[PDB]
């Protein structure tokens, strides 16, 4: 009846629309089916502009490649939002949404109404939350165990890269989150850790730095490159050509006044420079061994750079805005806007300050701080895409470790959470649940879809997913009557099971909680959509 | 039956997106795609290597055999080839040496991997085979090193470093090209022995000036920088000697103008009559303080007005224009001067020293001579390069930069660490890795033994480009390495290498007399980049492209 | 409501004032209702009667997408 409303329109409903959500989500899951797992495939994206994106993150695949199918657009926005808050779960939600649609599609063809199928999803999901309380293991942060943070950080590292880059980046991420934990317990992920792309040596040479690093360096040669003790002065005011306010200008009567009025431009510049000299007169003690540096947020007039060169003062201009907020955490001083009020208390402290000039760009390194409140991670790579591959590998590992210190609990990985829900939902009595009659079928479709992820991990290893899970179910049968509580994982190397607690495989708490809740709402809205049409004014 | 389903449910992505996976022989096509550009760089390897012509979209022609330079102008399509292209560019920037080795070695690792994949080796086991074999490779390079550079500068020792590097790039005459580069290196060295200071070197200090005409034998080394400039007021040979006092101003020479609404204000005719003579007294008062200090030359960084150039010709002061920045920055390093923006009298301690400034015709235009003399040594010397064709002038400029980059390798490490040349470095590693493959049980020995087979390309390339049969010459070279080591020490058989043309049959005795060696710091990063370049291609199971 | 200079934030920080990014006109009407404040354009006419009070809590929580500032009412 749509052809009468619009001259030209396209629409698909009932069995035509039922194949839209099931088939489109099947082709999207197949792309990320080989992605999941540490042995998963590696994909490279090359656009028409010549850029190269090489990563295993499923979020980059969705954002770079356009999707014509509207069904995957709902999944792409759900998978992208999962990586935003929790830093993980992009490929997990896609495997949950795509599979749950197919597991429930077999009963739709049998004549079961989609609503009573989606109603069983909420009943089965609420049981996963009640089971989540007994499934999680409490961890006390008062012990300050470093080995616990090492095994959790290696979960996301072994997935993105191999053991070569994992052993290098494991102590770097651990040392970065070590300074995040404080007596205040507040964890701020953005200001504590950054990603700075620089091409030097090899990617395996990436090292950790305990102090802020900047992309700028001294323009004048006489500026000291290495300063033992430097006092960092935070200046947010810029000395340079101003907007001048509509450019009114000067008018000179005689040629002697022409050069007399030209000296007024340096009057305002030298006015703020005398305050810095007066501040240097307090720290003048032990001047040869110590030093004084200036870090500006905005560009500095090259006319005034020769003033700092005679006093051996390092000047930094055009610094980032976020870097101004971290100068109090690194050095320990305070920020100063107006130069009228200056005190030695706001001056920072650094034990080592040096600059390494590579190519045309010059970088400034700061380290050896008394009580540094923040640190950095210097990313090194051989190629442009190598900088992005490490950027996506480290950043995804930040939210995984940061979420551990937020709560007191941690979730074991290696498919131990998905297998436990299969035996829980299938063996649970329906009288306790609010679902009865045909709604019992919707719960079974949700429990069977959770067993594909542990089977997806095996598909990348080459082993038969059906035979490797036969020994997993047989171990959990005798474990209940033996008075032994042990979680069974999946080891892809030997094709047998394992223990995630002994092997060190752990997953974040916020990732799986938001993934199941997010994937359920996506698949439910797709099963409840019986018609897909396109209309609009263009 | 008439038309295929044409891959149903393919509307998930745009029609321009294509999916290529290691299955269906596409990983073999990716390796076969390397061989298209691999054979291009094989004929360019060695002193007998052949240069290539590449015409860009703008019409500029760059004739060079360097793999890093050739891949810049070429438009690359296949994604995994860009991994090999960008791998050669990093080797040229970092060490400035061993660019053709990274291109050839990374290409041969994929060729031998075609047989490894056909036998069923997974991509994971192949990567572990190269990583374990590369760690053993880097450890054997430090054991086989012989000799050292010791002292920084020497007349003879600099012929064992820059000369073998520039022998592959525009071979031509040996001693002619080696003396020109080795002379400019000794000038930029601070020396100061026994002082314990940290040595320093700059790869951008030595500048190559391309001047058409003449011959290569007429080239020389100039301690000062050479530019094409025309003196404004007058030309002076400056035969009055007693050197000179020179000052450099990064700001132009002219009356200071207000940055906002510069305007002449005259209220009455009394101020108008003194306005013309007022500006003349301003430059006179400013230029008088400079002339009183004995400054015979002034370097300007921008356009200078005519009123300022008048009084400069009164005292006989030369005028120099230094546009942009980097051109003016290296001028002060020669004379040791510190620029200041003001037009007032410079500080006597900031004035430079240049004994003579000459203007003569070289390539048909007037050039200014900043050349220094024995005393009052200067830094950042330039090399005048004379040639008939401009195409040869471009690659020789990069050939000199390869010798300048080799000097940087004498600073950061503990020494030069010379390695046997003529391909003897990669051949000795074959017998060592072969013994290493047997010492490791398991299935990983397949990738380790084939990793040493990829090193056979160096002796085969030097033998093929020399017009010799690789089947006769190469097995005859293993006769020296098949006898292992005798019951007595002092074994010189490690100096055997591949010879070009001549009488063939190995030859040139031991390369110790030939003086051609290789750098250890170059071979360290050349193997690491080439291995990671081939590992990246083998670590990608599926390739996705857009628009094509 | 509009942008703020980096010079004005210093003298406000010395006295204890807090600076924020420019605010749309739609949000200015909702803030005045919660704290009972009155919008004051003229700085010279600012008085204690138009200052908002009875604010429960002011906190900022970290979320990867954007920052979030909370203003609680004393009810």
């Amino acid at each position: 009846s749509l052809q009468l409303l619009n001259p030209k329109a396209e629409s698909l409903r009932r069995d035509a629309a039922l194949k839209v959500n099931v088939t489109s989500a099947e082709g999207l899951q197949s792309v990320l089916e080989t992605n999941l797992g540490p042995k998963g495939t590696l994909k490279m994206l090359v656009d028409g502009a010549g850029n190269i994106k090489l990563t295993k993150d499923g979020k980059v695949l969705l954002t770079e490649m356009q999707i014509q199918s509207p069904t995957a657009v709902l999944i792409a926005r759900a998978a992208a939002a999962q990586d935003e808050i929790t830093g993980d779960g992009t490929t997990t939600v896609v495997c949950l949404v795509g599979e749950l649609l197919r597991q429930a599609h077999r009963f739709i063809q049998e004549g079961v109404h989609p609503r009573i199928i989606t109603d069983g999803f909420e009943i089965a999901r609420k049981e996963s939350m009640k089971f989540l309380d007994e499934f999680k293991i409490s961890k006390t942060n008062l012990s300050n165990d470093r080995e616990f943070l090492l095994q959790v950080a290696r979960s996301s590292l072994l997935t993105k890269v191999d053991a070569d880059l994992t052993e290098v980046l494991t102590p770097i991420v651990t040392d970065a989150v070590l300074s995040v934990y404080d007596a205040q317990a507040d964890n701020l992920d953005l200001h504590m850790v950054e990603i700075m792309q620089m091409q030097h040596l090899s990617p395996k040479d990436t090292t950790f730095i305990k102090g802020l690093v900047l992309d700028h360096g001294g323009r004048h040669p006489d500026m000291p490159t290495r300063v033992k003790n430097a006092y960092v002065l935070i200046l947010n005011v810029s000395l340079e050509y101003e907007k001048t306010e509509v450019n009114s200008g000067f008018f000179y009567s005689s040629a002697d006044q022409r050069d007399k009025l030209a000296a007024s431009e340096r009057k305002f510049v030298d006015a703020k420079l005398k305050k810095i000299i007066d501040l240097k007169n307090e720290v003048c003690g032990m001047d040869p061994d110590k030093g004084f540096v200036i870090i500006n947020q905005k560009g500095i007039d090259p006319m005034s750079l020769d003033v700092f060169a005679k006093h051996n003062i390092l000047a930094l201009r055009r610094a980032k805005r976020r870097n101004m907020e971290r100068l109090q955490l690194v050095t320990g001083g305070e920020a100063q806007n107006s130069v009228e009020d200056l005190s030695p208390q706001i001056l920072g402290f650094s034990g080592l300050v040096y600059q390494e000039t590579i190519g045309e760009e010059k970088f400034t390194y700061v380290t050896e701080n008394t009580d540094p409140k923040s640190c950095t991670i210097l990313i090194k790579g051989s190629t442009h895409y190598a900088l992005a591959q490490t950027k996506d590998a480290v950043r995804d590992g930040l939210r995984a470790v940061a979420n551990v210190l937020k709560d007191k609990n941690i979730i074991p990985g290696a498919g131990a959470f998905y297998i436990a829900l299969s035996r829980y939902l299938r063996s649970a009595n329906m009288n306790k649940l609010g679902a009865k009659g045909k709604t019992k079928t919707g719960i079974e479709a949700f429990a069977e879809a959770l067993l594909v992820i542990p089977k997806t991990l095996v598909k990348n290893s080459g082993f038969d997913p059906l035979d490797v899970l036969a020994m997993v179910e047989d171990e959990l049968d005798d474990a209940q009557d033996s008075d032994e509580t042990r979680y069974v994982g999946v080891d892809l190397n030997i094709g047998d099971s394992c223990d995630p607690t002994i092997e060190g495989i752990w997953d974040s708490y916020r990732v799986l909680r938001n993934a199941i809740t997010g994937a359920t709402g996506i698949a439910s809205n797709l099963l409840l959509c019986d018609e897909l049409l396109r209309a609009g004014r263009s | 039956s008439l038309r295929l389903p044409q891959n149903p449910n393919a509307g998930l992505f745009k029609q321009g997106y294509n999916s290529y996976s290691n299955a269906d022989g596409q990983i073999i096509k990716s390796i076969a795609a390397i061989r298209e550009l691999h054979q291009m760089c094989l004929t360019s390897m060695g002193p007998c290597g052949r240069n290539k012509i590449i015409v860009n979209h703008l019409g500029k022609i760059i004739i060079t055999n360097d793999a890093a330079t050739m891949l810049r102008e070429l438009d690359i399509v296949h994604p995994a080839v860009k991994v090999l292209v960008m791998a050669t560019e990093q080797q040229k920037i970092d060490m400035g040496d061993g660019t053709n080795l990274v291109m050839i070695l990374a290409g041969e690792l994929l060729n031998v991997s075609e047989k490894l994949i056909s036998m069923g080796l997974s991509a994971v086991e192949i990567i572990q085979g190269y990583n374990m074999a590369r760690k053993f490779t880097l450890k054997e390079l430090d054991e086989m090193v012989v000799g050292e550079i010791t002292d920084k500068n020497d007349k003879n020792e600099l012929l064992k470093m820059i000369k073998p590097v520039i022998s592959s790039k525009k071979y031509g005459s040996e001693d002619i090209l080696s003396e020109l580069v080795s002379e400019a290196v000794s000038h930029v060295l601070p020396v100061a022995q026994q002082a314990g200071e940290i040595p320093y070197f700059n790869v951008d200090s030595i500048r190559v000036v391309k001047i058409m005409g003449g011959s290569l034998s007429n080239s020389t080394v100039i301690k000062g920088m050479v530019f094409n400039r025309e003196p404004e007021g007058h030309v002076k040979s400056l035969s009055e000697d007693k050197k000179h006092k020179v000052a450099v101003f990064t700001c132009p020479l002219d009356i200071a103008n207000t940055e906002t609404k510069g305007t002449v204000l005259l209220h009455n005719a009394q101020e108008m009559l003194d306005f013309s003579k007022g500006e003349e007294k301003q430059i006179d008062a400013m230029m008088k303080e400079i002339a009183d200090m004995g400054v015979e030359c002034i370097v300007a960084g921008a356009g200078v007005g005519e009123l300022a150039l008048h009084y400069l010709n009164r005292y006989g002061i030369l005028v120099l224009k230094v546009p942009s920045k980097f051109e003016l920055r290296r001028l002060c390093r020669v004379c040791g001067a510190t620029p200041l923006p003001r037009l007032g009298a410079p500080t006597p301690e900031e004035l430079g020293l240049v004994e003579t400034v000459k203007t003569m015709e070289i390539g048909g235009d007037r050039v200014t001579v900043f050349k220094q003399e024995q005393g009052e040594i200067s830094r950042t010397s330039t090399i005048i390069l004379r040639g008939a064709t401009q195409n040869n002038l471009d690659d020789i400029e990069r050939a000199i930069d390869d010798g300048v980059a080799a000097v940087k390798g004498l600073m950061k490490p503990s020494g030069g660490k010379l390695l046997p040349g003529a391909g003897a470095t990669e051949i000795e590693l074959i017998s060592r890795i072969t013994k290493y493959g047997e010492r490791t049980p398991g299935l990983l020995q397949l990738a380790i033994k084939q990793f040493a087979v990829a090193f056979e390309v160096v002796p085969r390339t030097l033998a093929e480009t020399a017009g010799l049969d690789v089947n006769e010459v190469l097995p005859n070279l293993y006769a020296a390495h098949n006898v292992t080591e005798p019951g007595a020490v002092k074994t010189d058989h490690l100096y055997k290498g591949v010879d070009i043309d001549g009488e063939s049959d190995e030859g040139v005795k031991d390369i110790r007399e030939e003086n051609i060696y290789d750098m250890l710091a170059t071979k360290k990063f050349a193997i690491n980049v080439a291995t990671e370049a081939a590992t990246t291609v083998l670590s990608i199971d599926q390739i996705i492209m857009a628009k094509k | 409501e509009k942008g703020v200079s980096d010079l004005a934030q210093h003298y406000l920080l010395k006295g204890g004032c807090s600076v924020l990014r420019r605010v749309k006109k739609s949000d200015n009407n909702r803030i005045a209702r919660v704290t009972g404040a009155t919008i004051v354009n003229r700085v010279e006419d600012l008085k204690e009667s138009d200052v908002g009070t009875n604010c429960g809590l002011f906190k900022v929580e970290m979320i990867g997408d954007e920052y979030f500032s909370f203003l609680d009412n004393c009810k």
